[PDB]
C-alpha cells in the first residue's frame, strides 16, 4: 500500500493483518535521483522491511564455502524498522548521504536453520551513516548486544547484575569448566549495509528503493560465536 | 404452608413445595422481586450517603452510582460528578416501589389462592401445557423488548447517554445512528471469544451499542409474538422435559452464561462500564505504566524510540506479533487494549512516534498516571496493590468485585444448570426417588 | 507487675503524626514511625541510618564528617558540592565492562542520577542549607528509579548530612510523604 | 464411565483407608529426610548443564531461581538469631520488579 | 482480588510497626515477586 | 593452586583405590551390566513362572 | 562421517529406496529440504509406529 | 571476616564483616550502584600457612573467588577430576545413617 | 554515579504524574480540573488553541482523505474542550449563560456530527460538516 | 494450512452436528423408565 492508502485505513481495519509490517510502496515517481534537489533534508518515516533473511553457515564439505543456507522465521511479523529520522543529503552530482539518527531502527529476530538450530539476531541500522552514488550507496551501522547488561541468564548470572559463579555447583564453580559462562559480555558489534534508490518522488519528497545488510547474529552475551546474517528488502523514506 | 408428612420435601428443601402451587410460587417471584428492587433502592442511598466529591467513584467502592453515571445522570464532562440528586431519586423510586412488591409478594404467598387455574384461568398454568408456557413465555419476553427500547429511548430522545469516546472529551451525549447494519451485529455475536475478538465485549462505541439494543427490542417483541400465537413444534417436543423444574434448569443455564458474560465485561469493556466511573481494566493500567515511565524518561532526556530493554526488545515500544507498534516489557500481552486517553495516540500502523514525542496532553498523562495507581490489584480486606504491599491504601476496583462476584455467581448457576436439569429428567423418567428394587435396569443388561 | 490498666475506651491514639522525633548529636530530625534502626555504615561517618519495614531500599541516613570549615560554600558551590559527593548515590566499580544495549543511558554505562533541584535554604537561625532531589536510573530499573532527598550544613568544622532513599514506585504509592517530611525535619 | 469399577465393596473401603494412611506415611518419611536436610533439593544433571550453556532453561532451574529469592529475603527476619545485615546489593533481585 | 493482607497491621503506641507471622508470609513473598520472570519486567509494577 | 593441584597427582595417589594395582577398566561396556541382567532376569522368570504354575497342580 | 561410519542399519534402507529428508529440515545427501512432506524419515517411522 | 554459610542455607551472599560484626564489603547482585563492592573497598587476600604462605591477591576477580571459598569455612584444595565430582555436597556415613534408622 | 542536570524537566510539567497520584489531593486537583477553573487564562488559551486545531489541521486530513488522524485531532487537545468550555460558561452572568450554553450545543452537536462523518469516511458530508462545525465554534467563542 | 483449517472445520462441523441432532433425536424418551 502507498503511504496515503495506509493512511485512509483504520487501526481496527489494520490490526491483525499484517500491513502494519510493511513499509509503504512508493508507486508514481520516477527513477533518476536527480530529481531531487541537491541540498540537505529530513529523513522522515524512514522503514526498512526485510524480504529475505539468511544465516552463512560453515561448509564442511570443505572448500570453504560458508553460503548462506535459507531460514524459517520464528517471531512472527516484528521484524521491520520503522519511524526512523535521521539526515539525507544529495548532491548535484547524485552523490548520497544517509545518516539515521532514532526512531525503532532495531528489532529482536530468531530464525531456525535446517537441522533445528534457532539463531537469534539483533536487526538494527543503529548509527548508520551510508555514504555513495544512488545507485550503491551503503555504510557501517552499530549492532548493540542481543541481550542488555541486566540480562539474566537462567542460572541468575548477567553481566551488570546478578551472579559471577555457578552458585549451584557451592564447590566446582569458578572453575575453568564453567569460567567462560560465568562471566558475560554486553559488548557492541557492526554491520555493513548497502542501499539503492529505485524509485524517487520529488512532489512528496518520497524515496524509494532495495538494501542488502550483513550483520553478526548474537554472541548470547559473550558466550557463543557469532554467524553472518544477510538480510535483504525493501527501504522508504519521505524526505522533507 | 405444608410439612414433609404431606408434602416429602424437608423444610431445606421446602419452597419445592411450591412447584405445583400456582398462587403460592407467583407470591415467591414477586416477593423475591421486591428483595431486589430494596436492594437496589437501599444500596443507591448507602451509595449516595456515602459518597464524597474529593474522591472518584471507583475509589469510593460503589457499583450502583457508577451504572447511573453511564446512563448519563449526574455526570459531566471528563466523567466529573456534577450532582447527586439523581442518583438519589433512583434510590428512593425503587426502595419506595420494593414496598408495593412485597405486599403483593406477602399477599400472593400467604393470603391470596394457592392455586391459580380455577379462580384466574388467564394466570393458572400447569406445567406440562406447552401452549401456554409459550404465551407466558411471549408476554415476559415482550416487556423485556420494550424495556430494551427505554435503553435506546433515552441515549436519543432523553438526555442521551454517557459516551466515553465523544470527540472533544467524554461527556452525556445523544446518539442520533446508532449502527444498526445487519454486518456489524452479526459481527460481534459470530467473532471469536479469544483476544482481539472478545466476542460482545469487544463493543467500543455507543452507536453500536444503542443499535445493538434495538435489534434485540426488536427480536423480543417479534420473538414474544410469535411465542404468543404459536406452540412449540413437534422437534421442540420431542427434545425437551416439560416439567417446572426443567425450565428452571433451563434458565440456570441461561443465566449462567450471562453472570460469566457480565464477569468479562466489567473486566475488559470501556465503552459501556466507563473507566472514569469503574476504574481502570486491567490492562489499561498495564498501558498506563509504560506510558507513565515513557512520558517520564523522555522528559529525563531518552529516544524511547529505540530505548533497548534488558531482554533485547524494546524497553518502551515494542511490535506486536502482527506488525502494530505497541507499548513494551510484560504489557505486550495488553496490546488489544483499545482507551479514550490512548487512541488519540494510535495511528493506522499502531502508536504515533511523532505523536507519542511532540503532542501527549497533560490531560492524557494525568488520565494515565491515575490509572496506574488505581490497577484493579487488591486484597480482600481491601488493601490496594500487590500482595506483598503494606497497609497504607484502602481500595479495591469495582471491577474487581463485580468480575468476582459474578463469576462466583456465574459457576455456582452453573451447578444449578447441572442440578435442577439431572434431576428433572429424572424426575420425569420417575427414578429420581431412586432404583426401584424389583426392576433394577442393569439387572435386564446383559452383563459386561 | 507493672500494674497499669489496659486503654480500654481510650480514644486518643499516643502518636499518629507519622513521624517519631529523634534528638542527635548536634543534630535532629523526625524519623519516619514505620522505619526501624539499621545497623549497617554505608558511608563513612554514618552516624544514624533508618530502613523501612517494607521496604529496605526506603532508608535515611545522617552523616557527619570533619571538614575544618565553617559555612557550606566553603566547600563549594551548590552544584559542585553535590559533584564532590557523587559517592552518595553509589558507583558502578563493579561493572567495568561495555554495552550499547542499555537504552536511556550514555555509552558504558548501567546508572545515571538526574538532578531534579537544587536550594540554598536558609534555617531560622541562619544556618545555610544546601537541599538537593536527584533521581537515580538504573539499567536494572529496580523500583522504577530511586529519589534521593539530600541536605547538608556544616557546623563546628563538621559536615552534617541527610540523604533519605525512597524507591520510586513507593514514592508515588504515598511514601514520599515520609521521605520529604523528614528530609525538611533535618536541623543542625 | 472410567473403564474400572469396584466390584467388592469390603476392598472399597479397605482402599479409602489404604489412600489416605499410606500418602500421610510417605510424607513422614520425607520429613524424616529434611530433618537431616537430605533433600531432593536440586537435579545436578540439569544444574550442571545449566551451568555450561546460558541457554538451558526448564521449570526447575525457574523454581531454583525462585528458592533463592525466598532464603535471601526471608532470612533476616525470619532467623533472627543469625544476625544477617544483607545490605540491598547483595539480595537477588531480577529486573525492575 | 488477592488474599488477606496484613502487613503491618500491628502497630505500637509510637507507630513503629510490630511484626506478626503475616509479615515473615510477605518477606516470603518479596523474595518470590523480585525473582519470578526476571528479564520480563521493565517497569517496578507488576500490574500484568 | 594448580601447581598444587598438580603436585599431589604426581606424589602420593589420589583415593577410592581400585581393585589391585589398576582395575579401572573404563573401556568396559558397563551396557554389558544391563545386558547380563536382563539376560539373567527375564529368563529366569520366565522359568519360575512355569515352575510355580506346575508345582501347585 | 557417512550413515554407514555411524552404524545407522534401518537409515540406509529407508534411503534405498528413496527417503532423503527430514522433517529437521536436512537432506541425506546434504542440501536443505524442500518442503519434505508426509514421508521423511520421521514421518516413515511414525507411520510403522501407527 | 566472611560471614560463613549457615547450614540451613544451598546459597548464601558472601559478605564480609569486621571485628565488630559490621558489613564492610561484599560481592554485590546488581553491580549498577554498589556501595559495598570489594572494588571500591580495596578488599585483598592474604594466606596464611598451607600451601600458599604468604601469597597475597588484590585483584578483584581471585578476592572474590577465595571469599566464596572462605565462606566454606577453611581453604582446601580438592581434586575434581580423579572421579569426575560434580560440585554439590554430600552427606557423611553419620548423615545416612541417621536417615536410614 | 554520574550526574546529569534536570532542573529544567520539573518545567514542562516533570511532576505532572506525580501530581495526578497523590491520593493525598482532591480529585479535582488530581485530574488538573480545579487548576483550569482557578484560571481561566488556562482555560482559555485552551480555547483558543482548540480554535486553531479545528480551523487548521482538519481541513487537511479531509481533503487528503487520512480520516483517522481527522478523529484523532478531534479528540487529542480537544479532550479538555468540553471541559474548558463548560468552565468559562459558567463564570458568565445567569442571562448570558444560558445563551453561551444553548450556543455551546449547537457546536458540539456539530463537531458530533463530523466525527460520525469521518467514521464513514464521507469525504464531501465531512467537508460540508466542517463548515458547519466551524461556524458554530465561532459563535460560542464570541459570547464566551 | 488453508487445507488445515477446512479440514478442521469440517471435522468439528461433524461432531458437533452429531452432537446437536444427537440430542434432537427423542433423547429424553431414550431411558429405562416406564
Ligand atoms: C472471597 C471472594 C469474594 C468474591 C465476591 C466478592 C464480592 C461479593 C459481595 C460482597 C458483599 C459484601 C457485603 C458487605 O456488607 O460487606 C461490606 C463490608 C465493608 O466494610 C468496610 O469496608 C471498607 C473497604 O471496602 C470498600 O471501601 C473503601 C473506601 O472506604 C474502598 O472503596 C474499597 O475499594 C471498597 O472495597 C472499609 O474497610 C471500611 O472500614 C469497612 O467498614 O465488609 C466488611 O469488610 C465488613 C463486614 C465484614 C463482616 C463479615 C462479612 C462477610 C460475612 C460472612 C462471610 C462468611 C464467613 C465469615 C466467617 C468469619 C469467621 C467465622
Ligand atoms: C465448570 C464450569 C466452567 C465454566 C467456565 C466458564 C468460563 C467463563 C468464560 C466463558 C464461558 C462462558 C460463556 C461465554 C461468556 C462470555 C465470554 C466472553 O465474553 O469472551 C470474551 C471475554 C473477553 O475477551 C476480551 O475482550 C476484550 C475486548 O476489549 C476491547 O474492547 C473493549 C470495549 O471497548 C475495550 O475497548 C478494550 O480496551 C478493548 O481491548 C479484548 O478484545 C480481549 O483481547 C479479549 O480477550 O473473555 C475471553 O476472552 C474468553 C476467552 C475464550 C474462552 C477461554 C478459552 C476457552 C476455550 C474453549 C475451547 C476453544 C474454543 C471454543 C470456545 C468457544 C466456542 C464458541
Ligand atoms: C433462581 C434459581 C433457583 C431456583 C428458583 C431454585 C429453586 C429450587 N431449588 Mg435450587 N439451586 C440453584 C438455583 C435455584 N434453585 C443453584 C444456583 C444451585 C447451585 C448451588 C442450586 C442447588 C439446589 C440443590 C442442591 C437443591 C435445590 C433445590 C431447589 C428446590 C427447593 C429449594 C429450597 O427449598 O430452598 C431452600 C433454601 C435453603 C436450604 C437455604 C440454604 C441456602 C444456602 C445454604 C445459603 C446461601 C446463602 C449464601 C450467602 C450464598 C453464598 C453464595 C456465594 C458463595 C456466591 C426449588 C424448587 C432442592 C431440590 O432439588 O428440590 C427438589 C435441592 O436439593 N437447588
Ligand atoms: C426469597 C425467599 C423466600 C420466599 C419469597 C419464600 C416464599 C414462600 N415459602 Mg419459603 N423458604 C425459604 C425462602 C423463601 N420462601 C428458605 C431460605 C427456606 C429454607 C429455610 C424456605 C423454606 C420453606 C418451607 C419449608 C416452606 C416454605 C414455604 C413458602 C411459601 C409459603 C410460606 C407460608 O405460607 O408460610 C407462612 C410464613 C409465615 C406466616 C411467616 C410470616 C413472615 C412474613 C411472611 C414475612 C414478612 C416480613 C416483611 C418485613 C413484611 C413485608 C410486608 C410489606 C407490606 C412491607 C411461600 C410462597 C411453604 C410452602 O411450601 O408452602 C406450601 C413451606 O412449607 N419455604
Ligand atoms: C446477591 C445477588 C446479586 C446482586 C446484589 C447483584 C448486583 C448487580 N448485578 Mg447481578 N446477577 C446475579 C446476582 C446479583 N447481582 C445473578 C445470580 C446473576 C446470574 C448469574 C446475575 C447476573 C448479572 C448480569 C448479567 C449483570 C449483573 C449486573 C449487576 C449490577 C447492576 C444490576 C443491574 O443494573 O441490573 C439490571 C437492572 C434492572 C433489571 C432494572 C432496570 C430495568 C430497566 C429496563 C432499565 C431501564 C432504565 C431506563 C433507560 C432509565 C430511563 C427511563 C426513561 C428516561 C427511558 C449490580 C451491582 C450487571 C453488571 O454490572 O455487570 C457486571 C450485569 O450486566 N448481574
Ligand atoms: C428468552 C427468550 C426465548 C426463549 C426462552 C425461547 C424458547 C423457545 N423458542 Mg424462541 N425466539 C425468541 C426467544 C426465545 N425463545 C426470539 C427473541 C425469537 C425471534 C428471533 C424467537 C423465535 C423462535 C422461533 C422461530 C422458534 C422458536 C422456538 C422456541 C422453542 C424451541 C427451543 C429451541 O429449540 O431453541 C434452541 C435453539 C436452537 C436449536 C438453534 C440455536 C441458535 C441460537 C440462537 C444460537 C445462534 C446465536 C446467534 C446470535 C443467533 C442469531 C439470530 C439473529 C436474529 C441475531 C423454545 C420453547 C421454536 C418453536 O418451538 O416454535 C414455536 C421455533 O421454531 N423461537
Ligand atoms: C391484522 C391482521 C392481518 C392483516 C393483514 C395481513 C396481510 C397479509 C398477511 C400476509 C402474511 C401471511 C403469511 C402466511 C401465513 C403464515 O405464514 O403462517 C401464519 C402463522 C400460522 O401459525 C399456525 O397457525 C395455525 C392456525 O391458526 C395454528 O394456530 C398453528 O398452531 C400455528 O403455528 O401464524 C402465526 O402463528 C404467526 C407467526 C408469526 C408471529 C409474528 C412473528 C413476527 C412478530
Ligand atoms: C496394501 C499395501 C501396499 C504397499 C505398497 C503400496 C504403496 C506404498 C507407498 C505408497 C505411497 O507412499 O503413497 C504416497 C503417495 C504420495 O504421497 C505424497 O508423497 C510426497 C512425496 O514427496 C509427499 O511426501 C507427500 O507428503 C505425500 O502425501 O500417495 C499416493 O498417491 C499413492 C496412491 C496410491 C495408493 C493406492 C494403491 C497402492
Ligand atoms: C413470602 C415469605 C418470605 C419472604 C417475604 C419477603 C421477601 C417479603 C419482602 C418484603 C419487602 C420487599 C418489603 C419492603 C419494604 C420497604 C419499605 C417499607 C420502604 C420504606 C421507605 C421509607 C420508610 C422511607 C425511606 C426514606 C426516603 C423517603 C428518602 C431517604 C430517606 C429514607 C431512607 C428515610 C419468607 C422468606 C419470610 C418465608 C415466609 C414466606
Ligand atoms: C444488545 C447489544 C448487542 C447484541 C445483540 C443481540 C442480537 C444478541 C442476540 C443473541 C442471540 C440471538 C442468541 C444468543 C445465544 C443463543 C444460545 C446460547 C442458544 C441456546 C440453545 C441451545 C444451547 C440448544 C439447546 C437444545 C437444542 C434444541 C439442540 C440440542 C440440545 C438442546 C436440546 C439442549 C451487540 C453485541 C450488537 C452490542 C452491544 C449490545
Ligand atoms: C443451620 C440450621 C440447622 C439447624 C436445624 O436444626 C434442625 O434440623 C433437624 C434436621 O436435621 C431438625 O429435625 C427436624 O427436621 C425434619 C425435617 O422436616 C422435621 O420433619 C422434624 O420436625 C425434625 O426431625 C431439628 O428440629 C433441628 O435440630
Ligand atoms: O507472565 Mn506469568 O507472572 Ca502474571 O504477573 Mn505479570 O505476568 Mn508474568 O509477571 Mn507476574
Ligand atoms: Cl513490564
Ligand atoms: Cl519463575
Amino acid at each position: 500500500l502507498t503511504f496515503d492508502q495506509l493512511q485512509g485505513l483504520t487501526y481496527l481495519q489494520v490490526k491483525g493483518t499484517g500491513i502494519a509490517n510493511t513499509c509503504p510502496t512508493l508507486d508514481s515517481g520516477s527513477s533518476n535521483v536527480k530529481d531531487l534537489k541537491p541540498g540537505t533534508y529530513k529523513l522522515g518515516k524512514f522503514c526498512m522491511e526485510p524480504t529475505s533473511f539468511t544465516v552463512k553457515e560453515e561448509s564442511q564439505f570443505k572448500g570453504g564455502d560458508a553460503e548462506f543456507v535459507p531460514t524459517k522465521l520464528m517471531t512472527r511479523l516484528t521484524y521491520t524498522l520503522d519511524e526512523m529520522s535521521g539526515q539525507f543529503k544529495v548532491d548535484g552530482s547524485g552523490n548520497v548521504e544517509l545518516k539515521e539518527t532514532d526512531g525503532i531502527d532495531y528489532a529482536p529476530v530468531t530464525v531456525q536453520l535446517p537441522g533445528g538450530e534457532r539463531v537469534p539476531f539483533l536487526f538494527s541500522v543503529k548509527e548508520l551513516d551510508a555514504k555513495g552514488n544512488a545507485d550503491g550507496f551503503g555504510g557501517e551501522f552499530v549492532v548493540p548486544s542481543y541481550r542488555g547488561a541486566t540480562f539474566l541468564d537462567p542460572k541468575g548470572r548477567g553481566a551488570a547484575t546478578g551472579y559471577d559463579t555457578a552458585v549451584a555447583l557451592p564447590a566446582a564453580g569458578d572453575d575453568e569448566e564453567y569460567l567462560k559462562e560465568n562471566i558475560k559480555s554486553a559488548g557492541a558489534m557492526k554491520g555493513q549495509a548497502v542501499f539503492s534508490i529505485a524509485k524517487v518522488d520529488a512532489a512528496t519528497g518520497e524515496i524509494a528503493g532495495v538494501f542488502e545488510s550483513v550483520q553478526p547474529s548474537d554472541t548470547d552475551l559473550g558466550a557463543k560465536a557469532p554467524k553472518d546474517v544477510k538480510i535483504t528488502g525493501l527501504w522508504y523514506a519521505q524526505l522533507s | 404452608g405444608r410439612d414433609q408428612e404431606s408434602t416429602g420435601f424437608a423444610w431445606w428443601a421446602g419452597n419445592a413445595r411450591l412447584i405445583n402451587l400456582s398462587g403460592k410460587l407467583l407470591g415467591a417471584h414477586v416477593a423475591h422481586a421486591g428483595l431486589i428492587v430494596f436492594w437496589a433502592g437501599a444500596m443507591n442511598l448507602f451509595e449516595v450517603a456515602h459518597f464524597v466529591p474529593e474522591k472518584p467513584m471507583y475509589e469510593q467502592g460503589l457499583i450502583l452510582l457508577p451504572h447511573l453515571a453511564t446512563l448519563g445522570y449526574g455526570v459531566g464532562p471528563g466523567g466529573e460528578v456534577i450532582d447527586t440528586y439523581p442518583y438519589f431519586v433512583s434510590g428512593v423510586l425503587h426502595l419506595i416501589s420494593s414496598a408495593v412488591l412485597g405486599f403483593g409478594g406477602v399477599y400472593h404467598s400467604l393470603v391470596g389462592p394457592e392455586t391459580l387455574e380455577e379462580s384466574f384461568p388467564f394466570f393458572g398454568y400447569v406445567w406440562k401445557d406447552k401452549n401456554k408456557m409459550t404465551t407466558i413465555l411471549g408476554i415476559h419476553l415482550i416487556v423485556l423488548g420494550l424495556g430494551a427500547w427505554l435503553l435506546v429511548w433515552k441515549a436519543m430522545y432523553f438526555g442521551g447517554i454517557y459516551d466515553t469516546w465523544a470527540p472533544g472529551g467524554g461527556d452525556v451525549r445523544i446518539i442520533t445512528n446508532p449502527t444498526v447494519s445487519p454486518g456489524v451485529i452479526f459481527g460481534y455475536l459470530f467473532r471469536s471469544p479469544f483476544g482481539g475478538d472478545g466476542w460482545i465485549v469487544s463493543v467500543d462505541n455507543m452507536e453500536d451499542v444503542i443499535g445493538g439494543h434495538i435489534w434485540i427490542g426488536t427480536l423480543c417483541i417479534f420473538g414474544g409474538i410469535w411465542h404468543i400465537l404459536t406452540k412449540p413444534w413437534a422437534w421442540a417436543r420431542r427434545a425437551f422435559v416439560w416439567s417446572g423444574e426443567a425450565y428452571l434448569s433451563y434458565s440456570l443455564g441461561a443465566i449462567s452464561i450471562m453472570g460469566f458474560t457480565a464477569c468479562c465485561m466489567a473486566w475488559f469493556n470501556t465503552t459501556a462500564y466507563p473507566s472514569e466511573f469503574y476504574g481502570p481494566t486491567g490492562p489499561e493500567a498495564s498501558q498506563s505504566q509504560t506510558f507513565t515511565f515513557l512520558v517520564r524518561d523522555q522528559r529525563l532526556g531518552a529516544n524511547v524510540a529505540s530505548a533497548q530493554g534488558p531482554t533485547g526488545l524494546g524497553k518502551y515500544l515494542m511490535r506486536s506479533p502482527t506488525g502494530e507498534i505497541i507499548f513494551g516489557g510484560e504489557t505486550m500481552r495488553f496490546w488489544d487494549f483499545r482507551g479514550p486517553w490512548l487512541e488519540p495516540l494510535r495511528g493506522p500502523n499502531g502508536l504515533d512516534l511523532n505523536k507519542l514525542k511532540n503532542d501527549i496532553q497533560p490531560w492524557q498523562e494525568r488520565r494515565a498516571a491515575e490509572y496506574m495507581t488505581h490497577a484493579p490489584l487488591g486484597s480482600l480486606n481491601s488493601v490496594g496493590g500487590v500482595a506483598t504491599e503494606i497497609n497504607a491504601v484502602n481500595y479495591v476496583s469495582p471491577r474487581s468485585w463485580l468480575a468476582t462476584s459474578h463469576f462466583c455467581l456465574g459457576f455456582f448457576f452453573f451447578v444449578g444448570h447441572l442440578w435442577h436439569a439431572g434431576r428433572a429428567r429424572a424426575a420425569a423418567a420417575g427414578f429420581e426417588k431412586g432404583i426401584d428394587r424389583d426392576n433394577e435396569p442393569v439387572l435386564s443388561m446383559r452383563p459386561l | 507487675a507493672y500494674g497499669d490498666a489496659a486503654r480500654v475506651f481510650a480514644g486518643n491514639i499516643t502518636n499518629k503524626s507519622g513521624f517519631i522525633p529523634y534528638a542527635g548529636e548536634g543534630f535532629a530530625l523526625l524519623i519516619p514511625s514505620k522505619w526501624n534502626p539499621s545497623k549497617e555504615q554505608d558511608f563513612p561517618g554514618v552516624v544514624l541510618r533508618y530502613e523501612d519495614n517494607g521496604d529496605a531500599v526506603n532508608n535515611l541516613v545522617v552523616l557527619v564528617q570533619k571538614v575544618g570549615k565553617n559555612n557550606i560554600d566553603e566547600l563549594g558551590s551548590p552544584d559542585k558540592f553535590l559533584q564532590d559527593n557523587a559517592y552518595l548515590f553509589g558507583e558502578s566499580a563493579a561493572f567495568t565492562g561495555e554495552t550499547l544495549s542499555e537504552g536511556g543511558f550514555l555509552p558504558n554505562k548501567v546508572a545515571a542520577a538526574s538532578v531534579l533541584d537544587v536550594q540554598e535554604a536558609t534555617d531560622k537561625k541562619g544556618k545555610k542549607y544546601y537541599k538537593y532531589e536527584v533521581l537515580t536510573r538504573s539499567a536494572d530499573g529496580d523500583e522504577g528509579g530511586r529519589h534521593q532527598l539530600i541536605a547538608a550544613t556544616v557546623s563546628n568544622g563538621n559536615l552534617y548530612l541527610i540523604k533519605v532513599q525512597c524507591g520510586d514506585k513507593r514514592w508515588f504509592k504515598g511514601a514520599k510523604r515520609e521521605a520529604i517530611g523528614a528530609w525538611d525535619s533535618f536541623t543542625v | 464411565i472410567f473403564g474400572v469399577a469396584f466390584s467388592n465393596k469390603r476392598w472399597l473401603h479397605f482402599f479409602m483407608l489404604f489412600v489416605p494412611v499410606t500418602g500421610l506415611w510417605m510424607s513422614a518419611i520425607g520429613v524424616v529426610g529434611l530433618a537431616l536436610n537430605l533433600r531432593a533439593y536440586d537435579f545436578v544433571s540439569q544444574e550442571i548443564r545449566a551451568a555450561e550453556d546460558p541457554e538451558f532453561e526448564t521449570f526447575y532451574t525457574k523454581n531454583i531461581l525462585l528458592n533463592e529469592g525466598i532464603r535471601a529475603w526471608m532470612a533476616a527476619q525470619d532467623q533472627p538469631h543469625e544476625k544477617l545485615v544483607f545490605p540491598e546489593e547483595v539480595l537477588p533481585r531480577g529486573n525492575a520488579l | 482480588l488477592n488474599g488477606f493482607n496484613f502487613n503491618q497491621s500491628v502497630v505500637d503506641s509510637q507507630g513503629r510497626v510490630i511484626n506478626t507471622w503475616a509479615d515473615i508470609i510477605n518477606r516470603a513473598n518479596l523474595g518470590m515477586e523480585v525473582m519470578h520472570e526476571r528479564n520480563a519486567h521493565n517497569f517496578p509494577l507488576d500490574l500484568a | 593452586x594448580x601447581x598444587x593441584x598438580x603436585x599431589x597427582x604426581x606424589x602420593x595417589x589420589x583415593x577410592x583405590x581400585x581393585x589391585x594395582x589398576x582395575x579401572x577398566x573404563m573401556e568396559v561396556n558397563i551396557l554389558g551390566v544391563i545386558a547380563t541382567a536382563l539376560f539373567i532376569i527375564i529368563p529366569t522368570s520366565f522359568l519360575l513362572i512355569l515352575y510355580v504354575k506346575t508345582a501347585s497342580q | 562421517n557417512p550413515m554407514w561410519r555411524q552404524g545407522m542399519f534401518v537409515l540406509p534402507f529407508m534411503t534405498r529406496l528413496g527417503i532423503t529428508q527430514s522433517w529437521g529440515g536436512w537432506t541425506i545427501s546434504g542440501e536443505t529440504a524442500s518442503n519434505p512432506g508426509i514421508w521423511s524419515y520421521e514421518g516413515v517411522a511414525a507411520a510403522h509406529i501407527i | 571476616f566472611v560471614r560463613r554459610m549457615p547450614t540451613f542455607f544451598e546459597t548464601f551472599p558472601v559478605v564480609l564483616l569486621d571485628k565488630d560484626g559490621v558489613v564492610r564489603a561484599d560481592v554485590p547482585f546488581r553491580r549498577s550502584e554498589s556501595k559495598y563492592s570489594i572494588e571500591q573497598v580495596g578488599v585483598s587476600v592474604t594466606f596464611y600457612g598451607g600451601e600458599l604462605d604468604g601469597v597475597t591477591f588484590s585483584d578483584p576477580a581471585t578476592v572474590k573467588k577465595y571469599a566464596r571459598r572462605a565462606q566454606l569455612g577453611e581453604i582446601f584444595e580438592f581434586d575434581r577430576a580423579t572421579l569426575q565430582s560434580d560440585g554439590v555436597f554430600r552427606t557423611s556415613p553419620r548423615g545416612w545413617f541417621t536417615f536410614a534408622h | 554515579l554520574d550526574l546529569f542536570d534536570d532542573r529544567k524537566a520539573r518545567q514542562a510539567g516533570f511532576d505532572i504524574i506525580y501530581e495526578a497520584r497523590d491520593l493525598d489531593l482532591p480529585q479535582g486537583v488530581r485530574d488538573g480540573l480545579a487548576q483550569a477553573r482557578e484560571n481561566l487564562d488556562v482555560a482559555k488559551a485552551r480555547i483558543k488553541e482548540a480554535e486553531k486545531r479545528i480551523d487548521a489541521d482538519l481541513d487537511a486530513y479531509i481533503a487528503k482523505a487520512y480520516w483517522t488522524e481527522g478523529r484523532n485531532e478531534l479528540r487529542r487537545q480537544v479532550g479538555t474542550l468540553r471541559f474548558d468550555l463548560n468552565a468559562v460558561a459558567d463564570t458568565l452572568p445567569k442571562a448570558a449563560k444560558k445563551e453561551a450554553q444553548a450556543a455551546k450545543n449547537e457546536f458540539l452537536a456539530a463537531v458530533e456530527a463530523l466525527d460520525l462523518q469521518l467514521r464513514k469516511k464521507n469525504g464531501d458530508k465531512a467537508a460540508a460538516a466542517l463548515a458547519d462545525t466551524k461556524a458554530k465554534l465561532d459563535a460560542v467563542i464570541a459570547k464566551l | 494450512m488453508l487445507t488445515l483449517k477446512i479440514f478442521v472445520y469440517t471435522v468439528v462441523t461433524f461432531f458437533v452436528s452429531l452432537f446437536i441432532f444427537g440430542f434432537l433425536s427423542n433423547d429424553p424418551g431414550r431411558n429405562p423408565g416406564q
